[PDB]
């Protein structure tokens, strides 16, 4: 019964340690990519306009 | 067998606390952090295009 | 013989111990790191196809 309460606790404690964190740095990394993919286009724009003109 | 099935409340409580804090230190400073981005890229769209 | 056929029965313990230990110490950790791998690679497949 004391390593079956461990089982309980361990699996909660890898929950709170690595799960949560994972989908916090997914969300970070997508957050970052869609601002970087932001500036790409507008400087590609820009870049595009002045050699048009 | 006491100690640990109280431990496992312990960790029960500390998954949202995990919740809540990894929240305020990563998805808000990447909100922030994109916004930023966005901002400073529109200003050097704007000066690129009109230099 | 009474040592050994007591300590047959210390082992009949054992072996569920060793069950339950080895369950929480290798399977779930597993199973997480399983878990955070699948995110990580779904964030950098999100990133990737998008740069």
């Amino acid at each position: 019964a004391v390593e079956a309460q461990e089982i309980l606790r361990t699996d909660k404690e890898l929950i709170a340690t690595v799960r949560r964190p994972a989908e916090a740095e997914a969300h970070r990394i997508q957050q970052i990519a869609e601002g970087e993919k932001v500036k790409q286009v507008l400087l590609a724009q820009a870049e595009a306009e002045k050699i048009r003109k | 067998v006491v100690e640990r099935a109280q431990q496992v409340a312990v960790q029960e409580q500390e998954i949202a606390r995990r919740e809540k804090e990894l929240e305020a230190r990563v998805r808000k400073p990447a909100e922030a952090e994109r916004y930023k981005l966005e901002r400073l890229a529109e200003a050097e769209k704007s000066q690129l295009i009109m230099q």
